[PDB]
RNA sequence: CUUUAAUGUUUGAUGUUCUAACGUUGACCCGUAAUCCGGGUUGCGGACAGUGUCUGGUGGGUAGUUUGACUGGGGCGGUCUCCUCCUAAAGAGUAACGGAGGAGCACGAAGGUUGGCUAAUCCUGGUCGGACAUCAGGAGGUUAGUGCAAUGGCAUAAGCCAGCUUGACUGCGAGCGUGACGGCGCGAGCAGGUGCGAAAGCAGGUCAUAGUGAUCCGGUGGUUCUGAAUGGAAGGGCCAUC
RNA sequence: GUUUAUUAAAAACACAGCACUGUGCAAACACGAAAGUGGACGUAUACGGUGUGACGCCUGCCCGGUGCCGGGAGGUUAAU
RNA sequence: AGGACCGAACCGACUAAUGUUGAAAAAUUAGCGGAUGACUUGUGGCUGGGGGUGAAAGGCCAAUCAAACCGGGAGAUAGCU
RNA sequence: UUUUGUAUAAUGGGUCAGCGACUUAUAUUCUGUAGCAAGGUUAACCGAAUAGGGGAGCCGAAGGGAAACCGAGUCUUAACU
């Protein structure tokens, strides 16, 4: 899709450069969210006592959904 | 899954549509069949829409 | 209409049609009731003093649905295409 | 240990009007799956290879045929 | 007090000459291109309430 | 008409000033024999502050509530809908956290019809060539093939080629099958219009069984069926569809 | 020194001492639908919140995360 | 001089026995800690229920406290006995 | 009483006497009986007031269709064997 950024061309290069790399960086942030989140629901699982507490993270992990990245054109 | 709904509007004029499903990754040009239009009862080309 | 949790039948199925105004001020006549209006004239003002039809009604209508002996005149009416034939073998008439 | 515990609705197949039976017209004889009886004379045959009567008689199953096939009739009687 | 009909019930059904009840066919309104012709032509008109689930109709509606 | 300057002309933005709204929990006088309150004089701020309606942000400070079932106790793991075989005791059906596998599609041709055709695997002979490519004979017989798992089926081929095509069509439907119901499935034949074939005829999708979700709410198109005094219209209804 | 009156008196709470942080006074903060009160008839050597807890030697690296503070150029953004 | 020392009144409650339908709905007996201080006590006031007060135990708020007592909604609802 | 099952060592009851749990109102449907019968019946109210007036109105004798509309037919369909 088309996005309209104010600003010349380096004005421009900032942003355009600068958003993508933001998103990266957000996109990585729950990847290594959800890589934590896993340590608690494999291990404290089958426990009886934090098993309703594992199964609160286990379900939680279902519910982040990291946004899609594709590839730029600019190949 | 990849297979999308259209719909083959007549050419008689007259609003009537046969609605079928079309895979666009191999074929992208348009469907072209001769059916039956219950409206003017007569058998018309029904050009691809939607 | 309760079923211990799965769909009642009456949320199943889907709602259908939409209720006419129209059909709440019409009212049909049977055939033997020409017989009790007045001196053998039959009309809205006539049928609705008899007590035949409401007061809110504004389209009558006669039907075959009895048997006529007297000659009535029906005044303003829609009279069916079999209840016309009875009514005019009796010696009545009908107009608008 | 589990990875199994599926299975489907059974189908209900099977002859419906056995033989020496007074069917209607359109009254089905058997459900089948393959072709496992064919048609014969007066009965048709569905797009599921549903046996299906086309007047109304008496069922009748026979063998003839050059591979020994099971075949149903009808008579009209 | 007067019973109260289930407004949901009368907006479904409809009571016939002979006191059986009239509703309209299920699976007909929308996703209609899985479905072939046959399938549709034989949903469009209304049906009769069935035997079994008679008697949950007539408690819905006791005027109608 | 274009572009332009000057006056006025109505408005917006910013910056300095001003007193007159407003504030004063600065000072003095009176009600008054009263560190409250009101009035008066004055000084300092001054259209800022603050309050009312509307609005964006933040808001476990606070309040209402939710947080599935089966289960060889409960938790974890597994499962929840559909298809194929066995258990299933030679009609139908039949359970377990019993034993094994699949589906959430695909195809405008991989559908219809007319014409034609028949495989796997082996032997022998033959340039590259080889255990195994392509070819010529013989044995064999469907041990091959089927868009997709398994079962049943298929030579009249449902498997393999080519020509023409859109019946993958509209309104119906005698009579049956299977479900507690919602529903699902098979169907000769009738009416109107097509395709293939000389014609008899075949064609209402695909060898069959999985490839799918009701109602409410709303979107698009058609249709006077209705249209809250009347003529319209908005909004409903019906048909097709998302 | 205080604490679970009535199964726990303790290593828990408090404490003097230390640090950060807020507050220029109609102070911050609290009880109040508001007027008003406490803070205080106190004025930053004062007052509130948080943590540690005499005294001695000390308190190392990390600002990426979440808070808090400052910036105003640019993007997005409500009522009107 | 001292939140100093030993120790009666006074304030508490560390150990054991008895008591447990008790003399007592937490006491008696023998020992025990503080006892000029952040002490103790008499009389009268103030703070009240999602509130008070709390050297902080969810403690105390009339033998009742993870939300007092009385009356009302009220014959709440109870797929449970 | 609750259960697949109780002498059960599963629940309840110390005994007597008195009290103690499917009712009332208005609607709807079915059966019995009584009245009238293609008709049946009033409500409020008036009333020297269990009489008599009151037929506003309700149910039934006609159905089909979403609806206009048609009518012993009607809907679907261009039309139905
Ligand atoms: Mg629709
Ligand atoms: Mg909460
Ligand atoms: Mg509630
Ligand atoms: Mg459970
Ligand atoms: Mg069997
Ligand atoms: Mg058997
Ligand atoms: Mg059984
Ligand atoms: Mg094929
Ligand atoms: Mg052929
Ligand atoms: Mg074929
Ligand atoms: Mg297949
Ligand atoms: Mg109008
Ligand atoms: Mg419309
Ligand atoms: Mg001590
Ligand atoms: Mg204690
Ligand atoms: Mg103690
Ligand atoms: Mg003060
Ligand atoms: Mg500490
Ligand atoms: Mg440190
Ligand atoms: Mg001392
Ligand atoms: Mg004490
Ligand atoms: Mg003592
Ligand atoms: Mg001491
Ligand atoms: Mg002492
Ligand atoms: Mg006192
Ligand atoms: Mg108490
Ligand atoms: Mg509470
Ligand atoms: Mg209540
Ligand atoms: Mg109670
Ligand atoms: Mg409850
Ligand atoms: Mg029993
Ligand atoms: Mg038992
Ligand atoms: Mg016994
Ligand atoms: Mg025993
Ligand atoms: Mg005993
Ligand atoms: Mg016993
Ligand atoms: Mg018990
Ligand atoms: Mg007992
Ligand atoms: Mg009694
Ligand atoms: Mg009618």
């Amino acid at each position: 899709e088309l996005r309209v950024y104010p600003g010349n061309y380096d004005e421009y290069m900032t942003a355009a450069t600068q958003a993508r790399e933001r998103l990266l960086a957000d996109n990585a942030k729950k990847k290594a969210q959800i890589a934590e989140l896993q340590s608690f629901v494999s291990r404290f699982s089958a426990n009886a006592s934090k098993s309703r507490q594992a199964t609160s993270r286990a379900r939680q992990i279902d519910k982040i959904k990291l946004e899609e990245v594709k590839a730029s054109s600019r190949q | 899954g990849i297979r999308e709904k259209i719909k083959l509007v007549s050419s008689a004029g007259t609003g009537h549509f046969y609605t079928t499903t079309k895979n666009k990754r191999t074929k992208p040009e348009k469907l072209e069949l001769k059916k039956f239009d219950p409206v003017v009862r007569q058998h018309v080309i029904y050009k691809e829409a939607k | 209409g309760f079923e211990g949790g799965q769909m009642p039948l009456y949320r199943r199925l889907p709602k259908f049609g939409f209720t006419s105004r129209k059909a709440a001020i019409t009212a049909e006549i049977r055939l033997s009731d020409l017989a009790k209006v007045e001196g053998g004239v039959v009309d809205l003002n006539t049928l609705k003093a008899a007590n035949i039809i409401g007061i809110q009604i504004e389209f009558a209508k006669v039907i075959l649905a009895g048997e006529v002996t007297t000659p009535v005149t029906v005044r303003g009416l829609r009279v069916t295409k079999g209840a016309r034939a009875a009514i005019e073998a009796a010696g009545g008439k009908i107009e608008e | 240990s589990t990875r199994n515990g599926r299975d489907s609705e059974a189908k209900r197949l099977g002859v419906k009007r056995f033989g020496g039976e007074s069917v209607l017209a359109g009254s089905i004889i058997v459900r089948q799956r393959g072709t496992k009886f064919h048609a014969g004379a007066n009965v048709g045959c569905g797009r599921d290879h549903t046996l299906f009567a086309k007047a109304d008689g008496k069922v009748k199953f026979e063998v003839k045929g050059p591979k020994n096939r099971k075949f149903i009739s009808i008579e009209a009687e | 007090p007067k019973i109260k009909t289930v407004r949901g019930a009368a907006k479904r059904f409809k009571k016939t000459g002979k006191g059986g009840f009239k509703h309209k066919h299920a699976n007909l309104r929308h996703i209609l291109t899985k479905k072939a012709t046959k399938r549709k032509r034989h949903l469009r008109p209304k049906a009769m309430v069935s035997k079994g689930d008679l008697g949950l109709v007539i408690a819905c509606l006791p005027y109608a």
